[PDB]
């Protein structure tokens, strides 16, 4: 979790294992945070700005005998 | 006063949302201001009468609630030495 | 422009909105006395605009022209940029005296704020606001300009002969008419 | 016309109302400024430059 | 209606009241605020109606 | 006059001063609201000047 | 004057003045503005509408 | 008690057995929740929206010779 904060408003980036934040979780969050947020500021709960990187790795082998699968 | 030495210090903290000017109640030319930036909720002024590190300022972070603006004055005053009156006759 | 930071006016004529109307119990916004005046100015500039010209002299405004062909204008009163504004400024603009030369007043828009005139700091005895900063003023001013299409022409000059007499107010809707 | 200097709705957001006054055209009503004059579909009278009713009073 | 409940704007021609002097350490009441500009346009009107009649184009 | 102490009217023709443009997180002056009216009653009697003459019946 | 808004911390409040200019009739008074002239009790100089200097001046 | 939360105030509304809200018990409460309020907010107080209901019934009786004030 990071905690992003201004005046007069909150804002929560949250994330999972995975990087999402489903709807589910964002309502469990804040039912959650009912009970710990300060009274009469506003709030708000995000995900995170999940960044997806494709790699694909041309790698040389010394010894060729080991190509394969594994 | 805590994290200073003493606790006989002054300290207060100021809500200037307090002086907002409102249409009605507030008095012309009287202490509230029009309201803004600074006058403004979710902002406090923390006064201290005494020397103290900046970082009683991210002490104050540990303490306040998150989403209010900070600010710290320092008054010179409280730590003059002896009576702060000056005199010339 | 004023609809900025600093003062955020949020007056716009296309929203054909002529009133602030103000409720009791809440927090007063400067926007909204900025508006306030700047509705009744709009509709003064526009009812001045529906009969003067922005070159129409009221009265005075007698030019003197010495030898070396250096003008000067003597006081009086003239229609600019919805308003009738008195000149009362001590120009001595000169003309190259070959060609066709326009003389016009050009109205330049300034900001004075306390920090500048410290007059316009409170001076109310007693209060806790005294001697505390406010409201800044807008200062607009007049002053000639030679062969200047920007600026609102007054008078007009041929091989520093004058082109045109008017001998007393000129107002272009009402002479339309009359003509 | 909320407060715009906190941008958001707040408690202390709401101020000043504003009064709207918006044109319409119609047809018949005697209520309404006239404009315009029209006898079977054509133009009765017509002003090529501004009118002014005082004005044009005193010229008469 | 300016003069109800919300407002309760005090213009009325018939008074002859024309500014608005405002005094220190004093409220601020927006009824004043609204006779304040509801002077200067009634003034305005009559400016305007001195010269032009309703329905006149320019 | 309304220079005066009790009203502290700030208005003056030859400063060619036409607007009052408040500033946010200031005390509001009563001079200030005074001048505001002061200037467009200013204009508004120029520009009835131009084309009236005190006296002249409507 | 006094603030009757209900249910204020003002209400009843002074606040501001109000400025009142009452027109009145003066005879032989130079510091009025002349509407009327008369000679031995007759009228003398008649305007059946609107008077305008400025215009006039023009229009002369 | 009943808190209503709103950006940037907070109004409490609360009332003793009869429904009243005495101006001295007001007091108290704002004395007490002095401590209590967040830094930066505005607390108020005030009385339940008391809703007084008058019942006139007309009770039908079996027992005609049981009727009486009692």
């Amino acid at each position: 979790v990071y905690v992003y904060e201004e005046t007069g408003h909150i804002t929560v980036f949250a994330h999972d294992r995975n990087g999402n934040l489903s709807d589910t979780l964002k309502e469990d969050i804040i039912d959650a945070l009912q009970d710990y947020r300060p009274s009469g500021i506003m709030l708000d709960v995000t995900g995170v700005e999940k960044e997806e990187v494709n790699v694909s790795a041309t790698v040389t082998i010394s010894n060729k005998s080991r190509i394969g699968d594994t | 006063k805590d994290y200073l030495g003493r606790d006989d210090i002054d300290v207060s903290v100021y809500e200037p949302f307090t002086n907002i000017f409102y249409t009605n109640k507030s008095h012309l030319n009287g202490e509230d201001h029009l309201m803004g930036y600074y006058y403004r909720f979710a902002v406090i002024n923390v006064s201290i009468g005494d020397y103290f590190p900046v970082e009683i300022i991210d002490v104050i972070n540990e303490f306040k609630p998150a989403g209010v603006t900070l600010y710290v004055t320092y008054d010179g005053a409280s730590t003059i030495r002896g009576g702060a009156i000056i005199k010339w006759d | 422009n004023f609809k900025g930071s600093p003062y955020l006016d949020r007056f716009d004529p296309s929203k054909d909105r002529t009133k602030v109307l103000f409720n009791p119990d809440r927090p007063l916004q400067q926007a909204e006395l900025n508006e306030m005046q700047s509705i009744d100015q709009y509709y003064l500039k526009n009812l001045g605009d529906a009969i003067f010209k922005d070159g129409d002299k009221q009265s005075g405004l007698g030019f003197t022209l010495s030898e070396d062909n250096v003008l000067t204008v003597n006081p009086g009163y003239v229609y600019i940029n919805g308003k009738i504004r008195y000149y009362d400024n001590d120009d001595s603009v000169k003309i190259t005296g070959v060609g066709k030369e326009t003389i016009g007043i050009k109205l330049t828009e300034r900001i004075v704020t306390p920090d500048e005139d410290a007059s316009l700091l409170d001076q109310t005895s007693g209060v806790p606001s005294y001697f505390s900063k406010g409201a800044d003023r807008l200062e607009e001013k007049m002053s000639l300009t030679v062969n200047d299409p920007t600026s609102a022409t007054i008078y007009t000059f041929m091989d520093g002969d004058l082109y045109i007499q008017s001998t007393n107010a000129e107002m272009d809707k009402i002479n339309k008419v009359l003509a």
